[PDB]
């Protein structure tokens, strides 16, 4: 969204031709227009014919019609029930909080409807006591009990919710918002369900997910942050178990980036899961298309079978000739790269990349996937297969083809990952808070300026909080210096805030700052 | 050897014994002006060779050159513009260096200019990027009309 979104224009012109001889603003919004000896005070309501008018309010409601009330509308505290509030209230440590916000908006819903009352008479801040916002912990939080009809958010009270949303429109929220609110009742419906199995970073990571399926046309696959919450969790099983269902086809395993992050034990599955939906596609039998799952595996025989019965392909009868060949001599071995190197040329890379693994060349393969095929995701996923979890052609291939567009995209999350893949976990936690070209010398990758600058650098508050959990977990990197990451901590403290503070979330910029704990 | 002997010639056919070990349509350069011909059939160790000079005075017992390769065309800059003698030697290099109204028989005289220097500029290929056959690795300036001619990898490399 822009930054700035006019309100109104002040058509002056449409009564005079004379140009504005002065301008000036007053008390309550009263912009004093002069021209000649005549002047065009505009009180501070607002026209609702007007396309910028109309445009700004959008679908949302609002109590009053000014500039000052939409000005404050537009902008200022979000009201606690906003989706954008709950989903940054459940990345900081708040998820009972967040319960605990919704199970009011229910009770304050239902005591609107029970009154026969108009719902813009909600409160905004639900009647909460603002001192629970600045609870430290999660653990620590005082979860209170309700009268027993609806004591505490469960089940019961999530439909009644998303009956409610339905049935009524919550002031200042376009619709659009509504449906993400109702999104992340669901989501925390999940969470509560999980909530017992899966450490925090996969609570982050579930949200992120269940917010991603609800935005399929605008985003092709769950953004690296979840990937990065999902990374540094605890339960990769429980994680990739639940959004298991999905992951039928590459192009879903491709979408939720599971070569990133899934435990190898389980990727080795789901490339032998991803083999058996790939061959038998809607279309037909086609070993060409599951080649490069079943010889990342090392299962060269389980592929020559699928050949020997694919009876009606043209390709059949060279592949079946060629492939049973044993390709640790070194005339075959030579004679597959040479295949290799002409599929590239024919313009058939993914066979390429097959023909290059199967003699054992990932460094070749993984290139070709990265490169021609345009699949980082199927590169990292091969390269973790087929050799190990992490490196060492792993470490070449992401510090090659992902750490320059990295760096030059000044993205942190990409380069946390990467310096993670490389086991350099010291640097990796701290690429998270200082930009990639100020890390390892990566300013002899590509000159500073170069590099993305100016307005688009927007912070990421869950990049902080990230942090400040591997932090505490890895402490024994940082007791070595302390100082030095404190003066940069307190940079990025104060950077994290004033977004917080400029998307709403003041609240939790305050719990951000009084609850950081300085490592002394 | 190398060396075979010729032992028929008849127009333009030169029939050469003790060329075994002998490739079809490998070139061969025959007697001592080294007219280029190639190996037509083989049998046994007479090899067949159509010459493609004048065989006008070519003995029996003449030598003859296996060259280990195929009657081949330089490809790259310096090709438009250009008139060539059936094979693939240059018509005016050959004027200015046999100073003569004549193609002399034997005259070598390499395909493309080589004293030319022509403007390379590489093309999106880096090091350690993978090439194969027909892959455009730069492109240089060979005239007005043709101001950028690509530089394709060999077909087989």
């Amino acid at each position: 969204t822009p930054s700035y979104l006019p309100i109104e224009k002040i058509d002056i012109t449409a009564h005079t031709a004379h140009n504005i001889g002065d301008s000036v603003w007053m008390k309550n919004g009263t912009f004093v227009v002069a021209s000649g000896n005549q002047f065009y005070i505009k009180d501070k309501s607002l026209d609702l014919t007007d396309p910028f008018t109309y445009q700004s309010i959008g679908s949302r409601k609002i109590l009053s019609n000014d500039i000052l009330h939409l000005s404050s509308v537009l902008n200022g505290p979000l009201p606690v029930y906003h989706p954008q509030f709950l989903i940054q209230a459940i990345y900081a440590n708040k998820l009972q909080l967040v319960k605990e916000l919704l199970l009011r908006l229910f009770l304050a819903l239902r005591k609107l409807d029970f009154e026969s009352q108009d719902v813009s008479n909600l409160d905004s801040n639900l009647g909460m006591d603002p001192l629970k916002y600045f609870i430290a912990k999660d653990r620590d939080y005082p979860v209170e009990s309700f009268p027993d009809p609806y004591p505490c958010f469960n089940k019961t009270v999530s439909l009644a919710l998303t009956e409610q949303l339905t049935k009524t429109t919550l002031p200042y929220l376009t619709r659009h918002q509504q449906i993400t609110l109702i999104t992340v009742i669901e989501a925390v419906d999940e969470v509560t369900k999980n909530e017992n199995i899966v450490d925090y970073n996969g609570v982050r990571f579930l949200l992120g997910v269940k917010l991603f399926l609800s935005h399929k046309n605008i985003q092709k696959s769950i953004l690296m942050r979840d990937v990065s919450w999902a990374l540094h969790s605890d339960n990769k099983e429980i994680l990739l178990s639940s959004i298991d269902r999905h992951i039928t086809s590459w192009n879903r395993a491709r979408e939720y980036r599971i070569a990133y992050w899934i435990k190898e034990q389980d990727l080795v599955k789901k490339f032998e899961d991803i083999a058996k939906y790939e061959f038998s596609k809607d279309d037909k039998r086609d070993p060409s298309r599951c080649a490069i799952f079943y010889l990342a595996l090392k299962k060269k025989q389980i592929l020559l079978s699928l050949w020997k019965m694919a009876i009606g392909h043209p390709e059949q009868q060279k592949m079946v000739r060629f492939i049973s060949n044993d390709f640790t001599v070194p005339r075959w071995r030579t004679a597959a790269l040479k295949n290799a190197f002409v599929l590239l040329s024919k313009h058939r890379y993914m066979d390429a990349a097959v023909f290059f693994l199967l003699t054992d060349s990932l460094k070749d393969c993984v290139n070709v996937l990265c490169k021609q095929v345009h699949d980082m995701d199927l590169a990292i996923g091969v390269c973790r297969v087929y050799e190990g979890d992490n490196g060492p052609v792993l470490g070449e291939l992401l510090t090659a083809q992902m750490l320059p567009e990295t760096i030059k995209e000044n993205d942190r999350w990409k380069a946390s990952f990467i310096y993670w893949k490389l086991r350099k976990q010291e640097v990796a936690i701290k690429a998270l808070l200082t930009a990639p070209i100020d890390l390892e010398n990566n300013s002899s990758i590509v000159d500073k300026e170069v590099c993305v600058n100016r307005s688009f650098l927007v912070e990421d508050p869950a990049l902080l909080y990230l942090y400040n959990h591997l932090r505490n977990r890895n402490l024994k990197y940082f007791i070595g210096s302390l100082n030095v990451e404190a003066k940069i901590e307190c940079t990025l403290i104060l950077r994290v805030t004033d977004i917080l503070c400029r998307m709403g979330c003041n609240y939790l910029a305050v719990s951000l700052v009084k609850n950081w704990k300085f490592i002394e | 050897s190398e060396y075979g002997a010729i032992y028929s010639v008849s127009g333009p056919v030169v029939i050469a014994e003790n060329m075994i070990g002998c490739a079809m349509y490998e070139l061969v350069k025959v007697g001592h002006d080294n007219l280029v011909g190639e190996v037509i059939r083989i049998d046994g160790d007479k090899a067949t060779i159509q010459v493609y000079e004048e065989t006008a005075g070519l003995t029996v017992g003449d030598p003859v050159l296996r060259t280990g390769k195929p009657l081949s065309v330089e490809l790259g800059p310096g090709l438009m513009e250009t008139i060539y003698d059936g094979i693939q030697r240059p018509l005016k290099a050959i004027k200015e260096e046999s100073q003569s109204i004549y193609i002399p028989r034997g005259i070598d005289t390499p395909a493309l200019d080589r004293t030319i220097k022509w403007q390379f500029t590489p093309g999106k290929f880096q090091v350690g990027d993978h090439i194969s056959g027909g892959d455009i690795y730069g492109s240089v300036f060979e005239n007005s009309l043709i101001s950028s001619h690509k530089i394709l990898l060999p077909p087989r490399s």
